[PDB]
DNA sequence: AACCCGTATATAAGCCTAGGCTTATATACGG
DNA sequence: CCGTATATAAGCCTAGGCTTATATACGGGTT
DNA sequence: AGGCTTATATACGGGTTCATGCG
DNA sequence: CGCATGAACCCGTATATAAGCCT
């Protein structure tokens, strides 16, 4: 006997949208339970019930609703298998407890930023998260199953532009490595008048514009403090006493003028870094 | 052609007295020195200073009436700096021909001076920190007109004169770079920066998560030993002196060191100065002849004599030019309307000058110039936008590039430059910065004795420093230093020539010996004196443009002279203490009585 | 009498750096 | 016994500068 | 401008020329 | 009254900085 006065029961397994990826199988578990439940306590269905099933605003559709659902709660030939019970067991063990929300939003970012495949340089970045082993385990399973998630569509071409965003400019690294190691002078003959500037205001003089680069090859393109650097290169060298303009750019303006000639001397080695690129051997593939 | 085309008019060709350097006159090195001599003091504060005064200079507005009136030696006075050794500083000054003993600025002239030199230095820096950080006051703020840093600010009896200020520097210090001598050379002598040294994983990765797409992009992480400071115990931006004593505080090469910093400090985090060199650069129209690192006037290149040469040859040009373009079909029937407000009455003024070409004597062709000057302006409107023979400081363009002290180029030996003062805006009376053909004059005055110091000073004369330097600057070599390896860290590119009238002369009368063509090539000075100043320039043409260079700049030195000379004895005679009109009188009314 | 034009302004449309505002860990109260 | 909702700071949504590139007349007077 | 060749200084051991001390 | 032994300077190659020379 139990004396349980309630009114509705619980239609409803877990909160999947914070899916820790695990089996979808384990949801057709859940609700053969909800069913069992049910009627092991008698809550009778109703149209009210009727929320998940709902989007309706009284049609001729709920004539049979209630009364279909009812016949499947109170007909429940399956209050769980021994065996289902031990599928339950095993499928809610191969899921991920442990990883949330926080792990991931901060996880998905920097898997993006650090590298793609970079593990560790977005492993370690989730300490508190959990181990090196443990951000791994859920590595080869995201990608695994990454054609199953809410909005995979929308959480993957945010890595795929930090991606873009990062080959851009390795890329554009090499490309300013040619270019330097094809002039003898560099400070005096290095230039590359073909992508340079239209009509705009060129405050930077040629010749300070070929400086830049050629610190910028010195520390070589690094996202990281690199054109910190060179203005204190700038700040440095001598020549560059009177310049006055040159040391009242700061090292943010200066780096701008930066993201402008490194991308000027992109659109002059894609045509040679990629082709260049595209004949790589391999064991069994000659190109 | 079909009416005969007009005569190219190339605008860049005919530089509005502003050429350029390009810092590549010299992809030739001659570091060489061969130009020893006793007024040759290699001093490597010599720069820095420049970069001060000059820095000041193009910032006339920003800095009270007495902060434009330093000279390369009062600052040199003001802080302890004594030219001479290569090494930085150097304790005393050899007085006299033989005198291995030396002397100090107090053994030398006079302690009320000696105060004044420091004071105002001390006045600039207050003046650049406020300047910096006080950059509350966007221009029309409290402190309209009359610079923000007065001296009354310097004499507050205020426990914290400097130490307010100060202290919201060291909150921006790592932030906004120290500079090259305030660092701690890395600790250790392997490391580099283009190198890292902390490798963070140990390994890299293998069988990466993604089999698809290996896209390994972060193969490990490293860290960047960047450029550190000193440690708050050994740096000098943190000394307590300061705080509540001025700028005396530190070393007296440190003064410097502190202060150039300073400077580049400003104008890169100024609301105000950095915010204008913005309003400079990005105006709205480029120099014709194009953007450079360095712009210099024309005359300081191509010689007194070619700057107006050229001159006659333009001049010339665009007569034609006008009058081909006056002889057409299209334009004479376009004259019955007025087709221009200027482009028809100016074919008028032309008719009524070239009457008076050939109209006097043949022997006063010297005279079109100084006498048709003037009328002769209006042509330059419908063809070039400036020309030759122009004032270079008052266009906004030809400012932030242009370095007023450059005095000229001579190849295989260098650029020279001379660090005077004032230049821009107010009391611009007696600035030798002005249109060649203005200058030739105000000098030419000056060397004939009709413009005395006391004319001088009648016109905000002292608004210009008196004392002076001139400075040869091996570019040459800082230049194969850099575009070879940027290797430069304690090496000197500076050199005193001279420092006063007389000393000028002995410059002067030096640079002959170099001049001199050696006619000794039909073969078959003093006795063993090249023992301390050699002088034969080596016959060969590569060193022939270097003479015709050299030449001009004698000339030019030459002319310069007198009215320098009188400036040193400007501020003896005078020295601060305004004319007036009840005093006026009895001040040059003196002179009767000298005379 | 219609052609082609090098210049130069207006205006659209990208990256970067900078605030204002929800977005998820638990702990409170009542009946 | 639980249910309905703030406390408390971390992260994303959307705004403003600063540059870079594209489309419409300008008098030029020729052929 | 780019390469030669000849030349002038400058530094280092080798050793010639005077002058002290001694029998 | 001359012989055995130092100090200053004169003298001969090695090397670096520069002008002469040339097409």
């Amino acid at each position: 006997r139990s004396s349980t006065p309630s009114h509705p029961r619980m239609p409803k397994p877990h909160v999947f949208h914070s899916h820790q990826l695990q089996p979808p199988q384990l949801k057709v578990l859940y609700e053969k339970e909800r069913m069992w439940t049910a009627k092991k306590t008698g809550y009778v269905p109703t149209m009210d019930d009727v929320k998940a099933a709902y989007g309706d605003i009284s049609d001729e559709e709920e004539k049979k609703q209630k009364l279909e659902l009812l016949k499947l709660s109170v007909n429940n030939s399956q209050p769980l298998t021994e065996e289902e019970e031990k599928m339950k067991a095993d499928w809610e063990s191969e899921g991920f407890t442990n990883w949330n929300k926080l792990e991931f939003r901060k996880f998905i970012t920097v898997s993006g930023k650090y590298g793609r495949n970079s593990i560790q340089a977005i492993a370690r970045e989730l300490a508190p998260g959990k181990t090196l082993e443990e951000v791994r385990a859920y590595a080869k399973a995201f990608w695994s199953n990454i054609e199953r998630i809410e909005d995979y569509e929308k959480y993957l071409k945010i890595i795929e532009n930090e991606e873009e965003k990062i080959k851009r400019v390795k890329m554009q690294q090499e490309a300013l490595r040619r270019k330097l190691s094809e002039y003898k002078n560099p400070f005096f003959d290095l230039k590359l008048k073909h992508p340079p500037s239209s009509n705009n205001k060129r405050t930077y003089s040629e010749e300070e514009d070929r400086f830049i680069l050629l610190m910028l090859f010195k520390y070589g393109l690094d996202r990281d403090d690199v054109y910190e650097l060179v203005r204190d290169e700038i700040r440095d060298c001598p020549l560059f006493e009177l310049d006055f303009y040159f040391r009242s750019r700061t090292p943010v303006e200066l780096a701008r003028r930066g993201n402008t000639l490194l991308q000027c001397l992109e659109k002059e080695f894609n045509a040679g870094i990629v082709l260049d690129d595209a004949t790589k051997d391999r064991m069994k593939k000659e190109d | 052609a079909h009416e005969q085309v007009e005569p190219a008019l190339i605008p860049s060709n005919w530089t509005s007295v502003i050429p350029l350097l390009t810092s590549d006159f010299k992809n030739q090195y001659s570091v060489i020195s061969r130009l020893k001599n006793p007024n040759m003091k290699p001093v490597p504060y010599a720069g820095d200073i420049i970069k001060l005064m000059a820095f000041i200079n193009k910032f006339s507005s920003f800095f009270h009436s007495d902060l434009q009136n330093l000279s390369f030696q009062d600052f040199e006075v003001g802080l302890d700096l004594y030219p001479g050794d290569p090494n930085g500083s150097a304790a005393g000054i050899v007085k006299g021909p033989e005198d291995t003993s030396l002397l100090l600025y107090p053994d030398f002239m006079a302690i009320k001076d000696i105060v004044y030199c420091q004071d105002k230095m001390n006045l600039l820096f207050l003046s650049l920190l406020d300047l910096t950080f006080t950059e509350n006051f966007d221009g029309k703020s409290a402190k309209k007109k009359g610079p923000l840093t007065t001296w009354e600010n310097l004499k507050s009896s205020s426990k914290k004169v400097f130490s307010n200020p100060l202290y919201r520097l060291r909150l921006v210090a790592r932030e906004w770079g120290y500079p090259r001598e305030w660092r701690q050379q890395l600790p250790s002598d392997q490391d580099i920066s283009k190198p890292k040294t902390a490798l963070f994983e140990q390994d890299e990765q293998t069988p990466v998560v993604d089999p698809s797409h290996p896209e390994i992009l972060t193969p490990n992480i490293y860290t960047w030993n960047a450029n550190e400071p000193l440690p708050l115990e050994s740096n000098p931006l943190y000394n307590r002196e300061m705080d509540k004593n001025g700028i005396l505080a530190l070393k007296p090469m440190d003064r410097v060191v502190l202060l150039r910093a300073l400077t580049d400090w400003c104008a890169s985090h100024s609301s105000a100065i950095h915010d204008e060199i913005y309003k400079l650069t990005h105006g709205k129209k480029d120099p014709v002849f194009g953007i450079q690192t360095q712009q210099v006037p024309r005359y300081t290149i191509e010689g007194v004599d070619n700057t107006i040469n050229q001159f006659k040859k333009l001049c010339s040009l665009i007569q034609s030019r006008y009058e081909i373009r006056s002889k057409k079909k299209h334009f004479v029937k376009q004259l019955k309307e007025g087709k221009k407000p200027d482009l028809s009455r100016k074919l008028e003024i032309l008719k009524e000058i070239k009457a008076e070409l050939k109209n006097a004597v043949k022997s006063e062709k010297d005279e079109l110039l100084f006498s048709l000057y003037d009328k002769w302006v209006p042509l330059f409107e419908g063809e070039l936008p400036d020309q030759p023979l122009a004032n270079p400081f008052s266009e906004r363009l030809y400012k932030l590039r242009l370095q007023e002290f450059f005095l000229g180029r001579v190849p295989h030996i260098g650029d020279f430059y001379m660090p005077r003062l004032h230049s821009y805006g107010d009391s611009l009376e007696m600035s030798t910065f002005t249109d060649l053909r203005n200058l030739q004059a105000l000098l030419s005055k000056f060397k004939n004795n009709e413009y005395n110091a006391f004319t001088l000073f009648e016109n905000d004369g002292q608004s210009m420093s008196a004392q002076f330097k001139l400075f040869y600057h091996d570019t040459p070599s800082l230049a194969h230093d850099v575009a070879r390896g940027r290797n430069t860290s304690g090496k000197v590119y500076w050199y005193e020539l001279c420092h006063d009238s007389a000393t000028l002369l002995e410059f002067l009368e030096f640079l002959d010996y170099k001049i001199v063509k050696p006619q000794d090539e039909k073969k078959e000075t003093t006795d063993n004196n090249p023992s301390i100043n050699t002088n034969p320039l080596p016959k060969d043409a590569k060193y022939n443009t270097a003479r015709k260079k050299l030449q001009i700049l004698k000339e030019f030195l030459s002319d310069y002279y007198f009215i320098l000379r009188q400036f040193e004895q400007m501020k003896v005679q005078f020295a601060d203490m305004k004319p007036g009109k009840r005093q006026l009188r009895r001040i040059q009314r003196q002179t009767v009585n000298y005379n």
